[PDB]
């Protein structure tokens, strides 16, 4: 059982996405039609669009310093991606759902170590027993998974029985964190924690896995999988190619081309319920709450365009020449600088209308 | 206040968990009390 | 829009330094925040 | 005057470096929620010209409260308008 | 466009100013003289080291802008420096006599050994060659700080000052003080400003009694003297009758002196909160001072070895906040005591932060439930002050000898309760009143479960007549009798045992009226116990697993039945809910191994505030110390552990 939730991006995600289209759209066009090579160009293009889709504060070529991860409000994290808001929404949907007695376990599959660091940075103060199944955990808590001498010479010591009625037990819903990398290198890491549902934050988990088919066969029912579905993306062409009924490089080029041609998606779906849908997933049923969009239909998209603001006058050079990683970072850097100057100086004068 | 208080308690489960509400408004706080009459994390007081 | 952009560019930022506490803005008001965590 | 007179003509060493004060209350200001658009809710006078005796729940209330504050220098908005440049002791919060 | 209100300055008076501070390195030379090696291992009663330790702790929190801890004028932004100057002899003579000034004058020109005899001679004081100017600086600094506050130069002042002044008496000094600092400054300000400073309210929390400060204003009505401390008259310094709580002034200062005596040490936060909530605020608002002077002493802090109390620095900030709310904003703080520099450091830090303007934090323990002695102590203080002040009358039923011949005409009320008792027992549990023939006793002395001659397990529950809770009216004096209940205490067990099909026997023994200890009850208990055991228990064929239950007294009967018989073969457990009573020692006569069976098969629950533990014998038989007081509380508390010990003792 596989399920899909249609999710889109936010404003600044589209801004930085068009920044990427300026820095790569000439080169990726040349790809379709030791600085770097076009293989590395298309791979970096693919990975950076997926990274901007997953909280664009990870686009920096630096690890988050791991003290600021737990020194930040949840809003500042979910202000980055739109996926984070829908994610945290379904999190609050399941922990504030109506609960007979269920101590329900789920596993969340991230793509790398950065994303999973953000995940433990989000749900640390929430009402879950969260366990990061990969090393270098962000504030690893010790939640363990399930499976009187007052006198002398005398001996009664009923303190043991006494203590049985005083000390209490935790009840937080279990939530497991790992990456599909380790789930490919190793196996059976999910076979042990018998979970009821898997939410795959990365929508390309390639579901029929030995560590996943052992759990699927182990289970009596069909285990429901949730793939967070971006509306149009360098994954969504291949997802289109799958849900129906070398080579990796050509697929990356084709799905990035489908995304660049499909970045101007006019129709988006909405009205996703969450508490009903999490109930649908809990009892392992196919209910119609998931949306059946499944695709969008296919020069003209190599030109970037930022959001046009009032008295703004910002433009892009589109870097119609070679590219090297240092030139790439300085270009991306001062482009984000002039974007910030535009957003600051643009906003800084609109007060006096409302004033008067 | 019911809307507000339910937003504080639902949307801040990491720094606030018990509130006290006071009504020195000489009319009794009729609607506010029923919304939290079964509720234990909030201690409501009304002078009236 | 402005605060989202500014908040993003302010922290751990992109590879060049061409441009780049009190009061406690980074969720560090010590009234049941750290002691709210499990800490085993 | 005295002869106890602790004399030490030497450059003495810093022991406690200067630290920003560890107070959690009042480097900030006071929040203020005022919006002119909650002053829609007015009665429709239907009986007669009851204008000597209008409704007690009244839009006019908010203004007088806001007014008395600026009579004591707390608000430097002269026309009694809820705008940003109120003053130094308080801080307006927008109302949506 | 219409400028309705032109911009004006904010109109407030508290906190555009700073907190006054008086500090000197010139008051650290008044020191003792070395006498014996024992001084190296003692807390050094009044040491000069108090000043710079606290002063070091201040700059660590940014409130004072001084990186190297030296006397400067640029004290930062939150506090303002108040310079000190040596007080002239006139201000000192305002309180003291003329011979004490010449005493301290002669003290300045002594040799070494004469100063040694002077240290040895004084009523817990010590002199030094640098003890004249270092004694004139405190009084002067106090007068300067109080002038700064009164004339509004600062919103409030705090003065780290030594030597103390709350023990120095007008006649001569005694109590590690040289010049009485509080009284001098108070009389010089009442003399310097008798138009604005007209009523002063002085408060003392230093754990000794401020005897000199008491005598200075014991006939003064402008100076409300309040002192809280431990009395312990025999031993505890000063050991004077001026420290007793009945010193309520004399003459025009009647009702304008108050001593608050702690019957015992070991107090904490809840006591101080409770007391400050009840007493100081009504008489303070009624007295309406124009200035509240604070005589701080941190010799009772948590971590002090002389006070032995456990008061935390949050309660200090709370009381500082209360006193700040009391007056109009004018406040002055002078320091008197302290022995453990870290406790005084953290406490002074908290008090100084609250004085700058920070709110008090919440106390580390809001629930300690204060010791019983201090309660009735404060009741007696309330009696006196209700006689004197009005805010304690009409609210505590005070309003500022029964008979001895009508005692022949009294309502019995033992038999009425026991009769009503019998009634509601028999109507729901069908108890059989068992007759003790050849003994003159009430018919309802004992009641047993029916067909008692066949039940093996028989639970014998002995207890006196029940407890009564009554409501006393607060409007005027006496108690309301119609609004009283009977606290049936032995009821949970009777029901419990009837839920497990046991022989259940009720035993009431009435109380000897107008009698301290129910000794005749104990005698009658031994008679009933022995007699019942001989005449009835040995004639029941089927019997095993007897367990006894004792409530309060009457356990002498059980002790006598155990020592003077051999009945441990059929009974297997004795349990007594002593509570507060004295111990019944087992006197074994048949054999001594019965006493060890006794001590072994036993569980006794006695109170926390009981005579002991302030270690018992095995002849008392495994007593235990409860955490709560009251028989009802401990019975409802340990009702489960008791049935656990019984069921564990049996099959
Ligand atoms: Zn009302
Ligand atoms: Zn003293």
């Amino acid at each position: 059982k596989v399920y899909y939730l249609p999710v889109t991006l936010t404003q600044f995600q589209k801004d930085l996405s068009e920044i990427l289209i300026s820095l790569h759209a000439k080169s990726f066009k040349a790809s379709i039609i030791p600085t770097l090579s076009q293989r590395q160009l298309t791979y970096i293009f693919d990975s950076n669009i997926r990274a901007i889709a997953n909280h664009p504060s990870l686009l920096v070529d630096h690890y988050m310093p791991r003290q600021l991860l737990r020194m930040e409000p949840t809003e500042s994290s979910i202000a980055g991606s739109h996926k984070f808001q829908v994610l945290n929404q379904l999190i609050n949907s399941i922990c504030f759902r109506d609960r007979p007695n269920e101590v329900i376990k789920c596993a969340i599959i991230a793509h790398s170590i950065k994303e999973l660091d953000l995940l433990e940075g989000l749900i640390l103060g929430k009402k879950f027993r969260t366990k990061r199944l990969s090393g270098t955990s962000l504030y690893n808590e010790k939640h363990k998974f399930p499976n009187y001498t007052g006198y002398s010479k005398d001996d009664y010591d009923y303190s043991v029985k006494r203590n049985l009625k005083k000390r209490k037990i935790n009840t937080d819903d279990w939530l497991f964190l790992a990456t599909t990398k380790h789930l490919k290198h190793d196996q059976y890491l999910l076979a042990n924690y018998d979970i009821d549902m898997i939410i795959s934050f990365d929508p390309m988990l390639e579901v029929e896995l030995p560590a996943l088919q052992v759990l699927r066969n182990n289970a009596n029912k069909d285990i429901p999988i949730i793939k967070l579905l971006v509306q149009n993306s360098p994954d969504h062409y291949l997802l289109d190619s799958e849900i129906k009924n070398s080579q990796e490089y050509e697929e990356i080029k084709s799905s990035l081309l489908y995304f660049l041609q499909a970045r101007n998606a006019p129709v988006n779906n909405c009205e996703i319920d969450y508490i009903k849908l999490v109930k649908c997933c809990l009892e392992g049923k196919d209910c119609n709450n998931i949306l059946p969009v499944l695709d969008l239909i296919t020069s003209g998209f190599w030109q970037p365009q930022l959001t046009k603001l009032q008295y703004s006058s910002t433009e892009l050079p589109l870097w119609d020449g070679p590219l090297d990683i240092k030139t790439y970072q300085t270009e991306l850097m001062h482009r984000a600088v002039i974007r910030l100057r535009d957003i600051q100086d643009e906003y800084a004068k609109g007060t006096v209308p409302l004033y008067e | 206040v019911a809307v507000a208080a339910k937003n504080i308690l639902k949307n801040y489960p990491e720094s606030v968990r018990r509130i006290m509400i006071l009504d020195w408004d000489i009319h009794h706080g009729n609607g506010t009390q029923k919304s939290f009459y079964q509720d234990d994390q909030v201690l409501y007081v009304s002078l009236h | 829009s402005m605060k989202s952009l500014e908040n993003e560019v302010n922290g751990p930022l992109t590879k060049f330094s061409t441009e780049s506490q009190n009061d406690f803005q980074s969720l560090k008001a010590r009234n049941k925040f750290l002691k709210n965590y499990i800490t085993l | 005057e005295n002869s106890l007179s602790t004399t030490s003509k030497s450059k003495r060493q810093v022991i406690v470096p200067v630290c920003m004060p560890k107070i959690h209350y009042s480097p900030l200001k006071t929040g203020l929620c005022y919006d002119v658009r909650m002053r829609y809710h007015a009665k429709i006078f239907t009986s007669y010209f009851e204008y000597i005796d209008p409704h007690p729940e009244d839009p006019r209330r908010i203004y007088r409260i806001y007014k008395i504050l600026a009579e004591n220098g707390l608000i430097n908005d002269p026309t009694l308008s809820g705008v940003d440049d109120l003053g130094d002791l308080m801080l307006k919060i927008p109302v949506r | 466009r219409q400028v309705i209100v032109p911009v004006c300055m904010p109109k407030i008076h508290y906190s555009p100013l700073k907190t006054g501070l008086c500090y000197d390195v010139r008051m650290r030379y008044h020191a003792k003289i070395f006498t014996s090696y024992f001084e190296y291992i003692d807390p050094h009663p009044e040491d000069p080291r108090r000043i710079y330790r606290i002063y070091k702790i201040l700059a660590e929190n940014g409130l004072i802008n001084d990186p190297t801890l030296s006397g400067v004028d640029d004290l930062g932004d939150l506090m303002l420096k108040i310079p000190v100057r040596a007080a002239t002899s006139e201000e000192i003579l305002e309180v003291h006599t003329k011979e004490h000034l010449e005493f301290i004058e002669s003290t300045e020109k002594m040799s070494r050994e004469e100063l040694l005899k002077e240290t040895e001679k004084g009523d817990s004081v010590y002199f030094n060659n640098d003890s004249y100017a270092s004694a004139r600086l405190p009084c002067g600094g106090a007068i300067e700080a109080c002038k700064a506050v009164v004339e509004g130069r600062v919103k409030n002042s705090l003065a780290v000052v030594r030597p103390p002044g709350h023990h120095a008496e007008p006649q001569a000094a005694g109590g590690f003080c040289l010049f009485s600092n509080v009284a001098v400054a108070a009389k010089n300000i009442l003399k310097n400003y008798p138009e604005s400073v007209r009523r002063i309210m002085i408060l003392d929390w230093d754990i000794h009694h401020g005897n000199g400060t008491q005598k200075s204003f014991y006939q003064d009505d402008q100076v409300l003297y309040v002192s809280l401390h431990r009395f312990e008259m025999g031993k505890y310094y000063p050991g004077t009758i001026q420290g007793q709580y009945d010193q309520t002034g004399e003459g025009k200062g009647e009702g304008f002196n108050c001593n608050i005596t702690w019957p015992v040490g070991g107090v904490g936060d809840a006591e101080y909160m409770w007391a400050f909530e009840q007493v100081v605020m009504p008489m303070g608002r009624e007295f309406k001072p124009d200035l509240v002077i604070i005589s701080s002493g941190f010799d009772a802090a948590d971590g002090d070895t002389i006070g032995q109390c456990h008061v935390t620095p949050s309660c200090y900030g709370h009381m500082t906040h209360m006193l700040k709310s009391l007056a109009r904003g004018n406040l002055c703080v002078v320091l008197e005591g302290g022995y453990n520099l870290d406790a005084i450091a953290r406490s002074a830090l908290s008090v100084a932060k609250v004085l700058i303007g920070e709110p008090p934090d919440e106390l580390p323990d809001p629930l300690s439930d204060p010791k019983p002695e201090v309660i009735e102590m404060i009741d007696k203080v309330i009696r006196l002050q209700s006689k004197y002040w009005n805010c304690f009358r009409r609210r505590h039923a005070n309003s500022g000898p029964i008979n001895d011949s009508i005692i022949s005409k009294n309502f019995p009320l033992q038999k009425a309760i026991r009769q009503q008792q019998q009634h509601y027992l028999s109507d729901e549990f069908n108890f059989v009143t068992l007759p003790l023939v050849s003994m003159d006793l009430p018919d309802n002395t004992v009641l047993c479960t029916p067909n008692i001659s066949e039940s093996n397990t028989i639970i014998i529950v002995v207890h006196d007549t029940s407890d009564i809770w009554a409501k006393r009216n607060v409007i005027s004096g006496t108690i309301d009798l119609s609004s009283s209940v009977i606290i049936d205490n032995s009821l949970d067990f009777i029901k419990w045992g009837l839920d497990r099909k046991y022989g259940i026997i009720d035993v009431n023994i009435p109380l000897t009226l107008f009698e301290p200890d129910n000794y005749s009850g104990m005698i009658t208990s031994q008679e009933v116990l022995i007699y019942l055991w001989d005449n009835y228990i040995k004639y029941f064929p089927s019997v095993a697993k007897i367990a006894f239950i004792g409530i309060g007294d009457s356990y002498s009967g059980i002790v006598h039945l155990l020592g003077h018989r051999d009945t441990r073969a059929v009974t297997k457990t004795v349990i007594n809910f002593l509570g507060d009573k004295q111990l019944k020692p087992l006197v074994p006569l048949v054999d001594e191994t019965l006493s060890e069976w006794y001590f072994k098969n036993s569980l006794i629950f006695s109170n926390n505030s009981h005579q002991c533990w302030k270690k018992p014998r095995k002849k008392f038989g495994r007593v235990l110390r409860c955490d709560t007081d009251g028989l009802n509380n401990i019975i409802e508390e340990r009702f489960e552990e008791a049935t656990d010990f019984i069921l564990d003792s049996f099959e």
